[PDB]
């Protein structure tokens, strides 16, 4: 369970990383944008990798 | 003409002669220097990048190990 939010910051995703943690449930994510940004693939190969 | 620059620096004594230096070249179109520092930590430090990027005149920054 989650709600959306138009938002492309990616601190932002990322204090919502530490929010799930903070849920205390998260293992993994599938999760996506409607955007067209590689960006935050590459922040992904550099936080969640 | 002032300008902010950043960089990235273990202790604070290289901080206060970065800022020596960046006085040393305002004798030139003047600088400013925003607050530095290291940590041995990839989450917090790219937390507090974007601390430090919320002035809109950091142009160039520094990184040490």
């Amino acid at each position: 369970e989650l709600v959306a939010m138009n938002e492309t910051d990616p601190k932002s995703i990322i204090t919502r990383i530490c929010d799930l943690m903070s849920d205390r449930k998260i293992q993994g994510v599938v999760f996506a944008d409607d955007t067209d940004q590689e960006a935050i693939a590459q922040i992904l190969d550099f936080i969640s990798a | 003409k002032i300008v902010n620059i950043g960089a990235v620096l273990s202790t604070r004594k290289h901080e206060q002669m970065f800022r020596e230096a960046v006085n040393q070249a305002n004798k030139r179109i003047q600088l400013q220097a925003t607050s530095v520092t290291h940590k041995p930590n990839a989450i917090q430090m790219a937390l507090s990048v974007c601390e430090d990027l919320i002035s809109s005149q950091v142009y160039a920054i520094l990184v040490s190990h």
